[PDB]
RNA sequence: UGGCACCUCGAUGUCGGCUCGUCGCAUCCUGGGGCUGAAGAAGGUCCCAAGGGUUGGGCUGUUCGCCCAUUAAAGCGGCACGCGAGCUGGGUUCAGAACGUCGUGAGACAGUUCGGUCUCUAUCCGCCACGGGCGCAGGAGGCUUGAGGGGGGCUCUUCCUAGUACGAGAGGACCGGAAGGGACGCACCUCUGGUUUCCCAGCUGUCCCUCCAGGGGCAUAAGCUGGGUAGCCAUGUGCGGAAGGGAUAACCGCUGAAAGCAUCUAAGCGGGAAGCCCGCCCCAAGAUGAGGCCUCCCACGGCGUCAAGCCGGUAAGGACCCGGGAAGACCACCCGGUGGAUGGGCCGGGGGUGUAAGCGCCGCGAGGCGUUGAGCCGACCGGUCCCAAUCGUCCGAGGUCU
RNA sequence: GCGAAUGCCGGCAUGAGUAACGAUAAAGAGGGUGAGAAUCCCUCUCGCCGUAAGCCCAAGGGUUCCUACGCAAUGGUCGU
RNA sequence: UGAGGGAAAGGUGAAAAGAACCCCGGGAGGGGAGUGAAAUAGAGCCUGAAACCGUGGGCUUACAAGCAGUCACGGCCCCGC
C-alpha cells in the first residue's frame, strides 16, 4: 500500500526500469539535453546526480561504479573528461527538469525537458 | 479532567526494576490556550487549545486576530478538551503525574480503500478445492426474496482507517520536563507525526 | 507454540517416546498452548518394559517450544524440539528423571517437583 | 447475455443526468512574460522559451 | 528539532556503554534472576551468538549454545542490567553476520566454518589494559 | 411427514459443505427468584431474562446420528428445508460401463459402484466508502454542543475469608477482596517472526565490454542461496467489556382498607438481573428543525419589475497550476509555493550488507593476509537553496423584509 | 384500415463513453521527411527467438512483388 | 467443398447551364461571387415525415414518494381591441 515506499514504479518490472536508466543516462549524457516523460524524469535526475556525485571522486573506483551503470567506455572517459571539472564547484543537485508543453498526440501525456545545469 | 495537546514521535522500550515497558515517547509541549467556553455563553464550558508554532504570513486572519492570549498563532487544530481548567498562559506536562491512566484520542491509519479481509478479519475460501474466484471475496451478502434487501452495515470493503480512534487506560511511565515530553503505555493511535490529545481516564 | 496434532517429544521416562497432542487444556476454544499447560496427548510410540503402551490417552505439560518463550523482562528464549512431560490426573509426573532442560515459568505455574528433577533448567 | 444484463433502458432523463458530471473544464491560460500569447503555468512559453532561455531554437 | 535521535536520545541516559563490542563469536553471559520471591542468583549462559540486530538503544543479540542434546539459543537486550558479559574464545570468522545455517547441522563441524579470528585477538592482547600506571609512582 | 393444487412449464436451479450473517424463545450456559423427597456442594422442576457465547476432531456425500479430548455450554428453529448474477459438484435429476433382481427380449429398479462442460463486463433498488452542484435569507476561516444511529454489551481458574458455617463423617457454600487466563474487538511495530523485485554479499553456465583482473545482460514476470532498514502484518505488544445512577420483569417486601381480622395494591413507598435507558468511543446541523461561539470585510461603483432579484471589477477569502504527504482508485483531506526546508541531490547521524577496487607479501597454483569494520547504500531523523514549486490567472459580499 | 404474432425488413436508441484494443519478448533517446510523428526513414543503447519468432522447396493463395504519387475507405489508436 | 441458397441498390435540373474565380483550410470541407424559376434542386442531389441527436427562447424543479395521468385553485409567460 506504500505507506512510506518511494519506489517509482514506471508500469514496468525491476530489470526494464534499472536498464531504462542505464538507457536514459546513455542518451542524456551523449547529447545533454533530453525530453521525455515527467515521472521517468523525476526519478532519473536521482539517478544522474548520483551518477555525476560519484563522477567527483575520480580514485579508479568510482570509475568502476560508473562502469557499473555505463557500459560505454568512451561515454565514461567523455564525462569524466569533459563534465566533471566544471561542476566542481557546485554542491548537489546538477540535473535541471523543467516541464514543457505540447503533449503528445497519440499519448495526451506531458512532456518533461530535462538537462544538465549550467 | 486533565488532557493536553500532543503529537507521536516514536516508541521504544523502558526498563524498570524487573520488567521493561514498551512505552511510546510523545510530545506534548507547552500549549498556548486561545478561547474558554462559558456556561452563561455557549454551556458545555470547554476550554480551546492549540499546539506548534506558526510564523506570521501563512496565517489569512479570520484566524489571525485573536485577542491578548496567544497572540502568537499556532498551526494545528484547536482542540477543545471538554470541562479541563487551566490558570490561563498554558498547559504544561506537569499538571499530570506518574502513576495515572491517560486516554489517547488521535488519527489512525488509513489503509485506502481497504479489503473485506484485511478490514473485517473474515475467512472467506479456500486457495486449492476447486475454488473459482472468492480467495478473498466476502461471500454471501444476505437471503433470497424475503427479506429481499441487504441490510445496513453489511461490514464490506471501504475506507478503513483514517477516523478519530480513542485508546483508553494507558499509564504514565516517566515525564521530561526540560523537552515536556510524555512516556505512554504504548498503543497510541496515529502516525508518527499524529496530533492526539491526551485526557484522564475513567474507569473511576 | 503448540497445536492438535503435534508430535510432542517425550523428556521423562515413563516409556513413552513421541506422543500427539489433541486439545488444550484453558477453556472453551484452546487455540494455542504455551510452556507450562496442561495437554492430552495420545502415544504413538515408545519404548519397551514401560507402564505406557501405544495409544494411550495420558496428560502432559509442555516443557519446550520451537517458538518463543517472552520474559517479562523483555528477553526471550528458544529450544531445539517440542517436548512434554508425561502429568497424571493430580499434576504429578510419572517418571523420575526427566530428560534435557525446561523452562523457568513451571516454577510460577505451580511444578517444583519436575524443575527440582531436571538438571540443567534454563 | 451473460450476468450482468440490463433490465430496463435508460430514459433521456437518465442518461441526460449521468453525462451532467463529465464535463471539459476550460484550461488555465496565464499570459507570457515575454510573448504576447497564453500558456498554462508552470511549462515553457513556446515562443518565448523562459525568457529566452533554453528555448524553442532561434537564430 | 521535532523528531529523531535528539528526542530518542533523551531515553538513552541511562545506557549501559561500557560493556565490550563483539562480533558473532563464542562467549558467556550472565543475568539478573527472579525467582522465588528473591532476585538473586546471577545465571551464565554461554555460546555462539547468532544475530547481531543493532538498533538505536534496543538492541538484540541471540546466544545459541547445546545444551544436554538440546540446542537451546536466547534472545538478550544487551542493555537490561547483566552484570558481565566476557567472551571466552574469540572465535568470529563472521563471513555472514546472520549465521543462522548453524540450526541445521548440530555436530563437529560447527567451528570448521567459523574459525578462530587472529586480528580481534592482537589487539585484544596488544589492548589488554594491563599497564600498571595506578599508584605506579 | 402429509392433504389441497392457488402464481410459477416462453424454466422460480435441487441435497450437503465453506464464507457471511440476522431474528424468535418454547434458555444449553452465564444473571436473578419460588418450591423441593433443598443438611452443604452437586442436583430436579418452574417464572423473568435473547445481552454475549454455543469447541477442535474421526466416521459417511450427508442434514441428522455414533464415538475421542475439553468446556459452564458444545440449544431448537426461521430467513425460497437462508446463502450456486458468492463458491464447491461429494450424492441425486444426462449420455459410457458393471454388479444383484425382474422382463423371452428391448430395457427398468425411491437398490450398489467408477467417471461425468457450474455461464469475464451491474441498468435500477439496497449496502459499503468517497465526491460534484445547491441550500443553510450578507460573504468566509476555524472551533464545537448534540436531535438521532451503530460498536462493545463475554467468561473461567487459583488463594484469603474458610476446611469456618452446615453435616456424625465423607464432603463442603452463600457476602466480599486480590491475582492470572480462553475467545472476540480497537490501536501500534518498541520486543519475536515474516515479506521487503535489485539494498548488499556469494556462486554456476553463456555472451559482451578489453586479453588478465574487474564489471554488465540472461537463465521469472527475482538466475539461485544467505541476509536485509523503513513500510504492511500476526505468530507479537498495549488496552477494551466496566466502576457507578434511574425506572424495571420474575421474586421478596412496609403501611393499609374493601372484608373491625388478614393481605405486595385498590392510594403510596422500596429492594430487586449479563435485561432497558443512562455513561465510553467515534458517525453526525442535507437535525432544511440546516444549531451555538470567536475573528476579517462591507453603503453606490450604475440603476429596473431597487439596496442586485438590471451588471463590471474588487475587500476578507476561495479556486486553477506545481512540489508533496502513513492523505489517496479518481475525487476529496492536510503542509508548502523564494517571506521555503515541500520534493529530488548532497552532508552528518541511525541502520542493512560484511574486510570494496587497487597495492605489497606467502604459496607452482586455486587461495590467504595488512591497508580495512573498509566499500556499497530504498525509504528512518535533522541540516544545506545546488535544482525544481519562476511568472502568475480567474471567481468572490457590497450588508432584502418585521 | 395494424401495436402486439420470442412477426419480417430499413433506420436510430439503451447498455456507454463502459468493456476490450488480441500471448507479461521491452522498450529508450538524438536527428530527417512532413501542416500534423510514442507509431514513417536513419543513427546509438536495451531485450526476444536462434531444432527458430532463421533459411531453402512442395502444397495452398493468385499480382498480394518492386518503383513513383497520395490517405476517399481499411489497419482494433495515430500514421506522412 | 458441392448439390444449392441468395440479396439491397430508380429519381438534380427545362437545359449540367455540374459552381470560373477570391479566402480559410495539408487535403477534405465550405464561406463569398456567379449560373440557375428555385443551390435546405449541389452531384447517389424531387417531395422530404416519425423514432434519434442538438442549438436558442418561455415556465417549473436541490424537503419530497411515482405505471407518471385527470380535475380544481393560483402564479408566470405569449396571442387577441
Ligand atoms: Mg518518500
Ligand atoms: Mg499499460
Ligand atoms: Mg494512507
Ligand atoms: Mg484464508
Ligand atoms: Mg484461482
Ligand atoms: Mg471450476
Ligand atoms: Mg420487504
Ligand atoms: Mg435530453
Ligand atoms: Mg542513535
Ligand atoms: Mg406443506
Ligand atoms: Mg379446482
Ligand atoms: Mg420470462
Ligand atoms: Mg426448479
Ligand atoms: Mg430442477
Ligand atoms: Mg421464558
Ligand atoms: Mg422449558
Ligand atoms: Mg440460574
Ligand atoms: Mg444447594
Ligand atoms: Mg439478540
Ligand atoms: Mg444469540
Ligand atoms: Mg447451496
Ligand atoms: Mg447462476
Ligand atoms: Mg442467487
Ligand atoms: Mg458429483
Ligand atoms: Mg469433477
Ligand atoms: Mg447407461
Ligand atoms: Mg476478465
Ligand atoms: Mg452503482
Ligand atoms: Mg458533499
Ligand atoms: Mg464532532
Ligand atoms: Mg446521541
Ligand atoms: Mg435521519
Ligand atoms: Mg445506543
Ligand atoms: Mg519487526
Ligand atoms: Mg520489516
Ligand atoms: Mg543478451
Ligand atoms: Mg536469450
Ligand atoms: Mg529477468
Ligand atoms: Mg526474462
Ligand atoms: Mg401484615
Ligand atoms: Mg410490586
Ligand atoms: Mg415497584
Ligand atoms: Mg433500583
Ligand atoms: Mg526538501
Ligand atoms: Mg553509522
Ligand atoms: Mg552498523
Ligand atoms: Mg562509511
Ligand atoms: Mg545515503
Ligand atoms: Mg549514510
Ligand atoms: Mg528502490
Ligand atoms: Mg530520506
Ligand atoms: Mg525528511
Ligand atoms: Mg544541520
Ligand atoms: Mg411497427
Ligand atoms: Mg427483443
Ligand atoms: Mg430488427
Ligand atoms: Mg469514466
Ligand atoms: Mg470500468
Ligand atoms: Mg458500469
Ligand atoms: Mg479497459
Ligand atoms: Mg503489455
Ligand atoms: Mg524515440
Ligand atoms: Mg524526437
Ligand atoms: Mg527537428
Ligand atoms: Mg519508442
Ligand atoms: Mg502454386
Ligand atoms: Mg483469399
Ligand atoms: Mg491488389
Ligand atoms: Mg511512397
Ligand atoms: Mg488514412
Ligand atoms: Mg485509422
Ligand atoms: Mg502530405
Ligand atoms: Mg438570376
Ligand atoms: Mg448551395
Ligand atoms: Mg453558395
Ligand atoms: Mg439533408
Ligand atoms: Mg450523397
Ligand atoms: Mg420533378
Ligand atoms: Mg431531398
Ligand atoms: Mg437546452
Ligand atoms: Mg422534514
Ligand atoms: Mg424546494
Ligand atoms: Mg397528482
Amino acid at each position: 500500500m506504500r505507506h512510506l515506499k518511494s519506489g517509482r514504479k514506471l508500469n514496468r518490472h525491476s530489470s526494464h526500469r534499472l536498464a531504462l536508466y542505464r538507457n536514459q543516462a546513455k542518451s542524456l549524457l551523449t547529447h545533454g539535453r533530453i525530453t521525455t516523460t515527467v515521472p521517468k524524469a523525476k526519478e532519473l535526475r536521482g539517478f544522474v546526480d548520483h551518477l555525476i556525485h560519484l563522477a567527483k571522486r575520480g580514485d579508479l573506483h568510482a570509475r568502476r561504479l560508473v562502469l557499473r551503470d555505463l557500459q560505454d567506455v568512451k561515454l565514461v572517459r567523455k564525462l569524466f573528461d569533459e563534465i566533471a571539472p566544471r561542476y566542481r564547484d557546485r554542491q548537489g543537485g546538477y540535473t535541471r527538469v523543467l516541464k514543457l508543453a505540447e503533449r503528445r498526440r497519440g499519448d495526451g501525456a506531458p512532456l518533461a525537458l530535462v538537462e544538465l545545469v549550467e | 479532567m486533565k488532557g493536553i495537546l500532543g503529537v507521536k514521535v516514536g516508541m521504544t522500550r523502558i526498563f524498570r526494576d524487573d520488567r521493561a515497558v514498551p512505552v511510546t515517547v510523545i510530545l506534548a509541549g507547552p500549549c498556548p490556550v486561545v478561547q474558554r467556553r462559558t456556561p452563561e455563553k455557549d454551556g458545555y464550558t470547554a476550554v480551546q487549545l492549540g499546539f506548534l508554532p506558526q510564523n506570521p504570513k501563512r496565517v489569512n486572519r479570520p484566524l489571525k486576530g485573536h485577542f491578548a492570549k496567544a497572540g502568537v498563532e499556532p498551526v494545528r487544530i484547536l482542540r477543545e478538551i471538554r470541562d479541563f481548567n487551566p490558570e490561563g498562559d498554558t498547559v504544561t506536562v506537569e499538571i499530570f503525574k506518574p502513576g495515572e491512566r491517560v486516554d489517547v484520542t488521535g488519527t489512525s491509519k488509513g489503509r485506502g480503500f481497504a479489503g473485506v479481509m484485511k478490514r473485517w478479519n473474515f475467512a472467506g475460501g479456500p486457495d486449492s478445492h476447486g475454488a473459482h474466484k472468492i480467495h478473498r471475496h466476502p461471500g454471501s451478502i444476505g437471503n433470497r426474496k424475503t427479506p429481499g434487501r441487504v441490510y445496513k452495515g453489511k461490514k464490506m470493503a471501504g475506507h478503513y482507517g483514517a477516523e478519530r480512534v480513542t485508546v483508553m487506560n494507558l499509564e504514565v511511565v516517566d515525564v521530561i520536563p526540560e523537552e515536556n515530553l510524555l512516556l505512554v503505555k504504548g498503543a497510541v493511535p496515529g502516525p508518527n507525526g499524529g496530533l492526539v490529545i491526551v485526557r484522564e481516564t475513567k474507569k473511576a | 507454540m503448540i497445536q492438535p496434532q503435534t508430535y510432542l517429544e517425550v523428556a521423562d521416562n515413563t516409556g513413552a517416546r513421541k506422543i500427539m497432542c489433541i486439545r488444550v487444556l484453558k477453556g472453551s476454544n484452546a487455540k494455542y498452548a504455551t510452556v507450562g499447560d496442561v495437554i492430552v496427548a495420545s502415544v504413538k510410540e515408545a519404548i519397551p518394559r514401560g507402564a505406557v503402551k501405544e495409544g494411550d490417552v495420558v496428560k502432559a505439560v509442555v516443557v519446550r517450544t520451537k517458538k518463543e518463550i517472552k520474559r517479562p523482562d523483555g528477553s526471550a528464549i528458544r529450544f531445539d524440539d517440542n517436548a512434554a512431560v508425561i502429568i497424571n490426573n493430580q499434576l504429578e509426573p510419572r517418571g523420575t528423571r526427566v530428560f534435557g532442560p525446561v523452562a523457568r515459568e513451571l516454577r510460577e505455574k505451580g511444578f517444583m517437583k519436575i524443575v527440582s528433577l531436571a538438571p540443567e533448567v534454563l | 447475455a451473460k450476468h450482468p444484463v440490463p433490465k430496463k433502458k435508460t430514459s433521456k432523463a437518465r442518461r441526460d443526468a449521468r453525462r451532467s458530471h463529465h464535463a471539459l473544464t476550460p484550461p488555465t491560460l496565464v499570459p507570457c512574460p515575454e510573448c504576447k500569447a497564453m500558456k498554462p503555468p508552470h511549462t515553457v512559453c513556446p515562443e518565448c522559451g523562459y525568457y529566452a532561455g533554453r528555448k524553442v531554437l532561434e537564430v | 528539532m521535532n523528531r529523531g535521535a535528539l528526542i530518542k536520545l533523551v531515553e538513552s541516559r541511562y545506557v549501559r556503554t561500557d560493556l565490550p563490542e563483539f562480533r558473532p563469536g563464542d562467549t558467556v553471559r550472565v543475568s539478573y534472576k527472579v525467582k522465588e520471591g528473591n532476585r538473586t542468583r546471577i545465571q551464565d549462559f554461554e555460546g555462539i551468538v547468532i544475530r547481531i540486530r543493532r538498533n538505536g538503544f534496543n538492541t538484540t543479540f541471540t546466544v545459541r549454545k547445546v545444551s544436554y542434546g538440546v540446542g537451546v539459543e536466547r534472545i538478550f537486550p544487551l542493555h537490561s542490567p547483566l552484570i558481565q558479559k566476557i567472551d571466552i574464545v574469540q572465535r568470529g570468522r563472521a563471513r555472514r553476520a546472520k549465521l543462522y545455517f548453524i540450526r541445521n547441522l548440530s555436530d563437529r563441524e560447527i567451528r570448521r566454518k567459523l574459525r578462530a579470528d587472529r586480528k580481534r585477538i592482537d589487539q585484544d592482547r596488544a589492548a589488554e589494559r594491563a599497564a600498571k600506571e595506578e599508584a605506579q609512582k
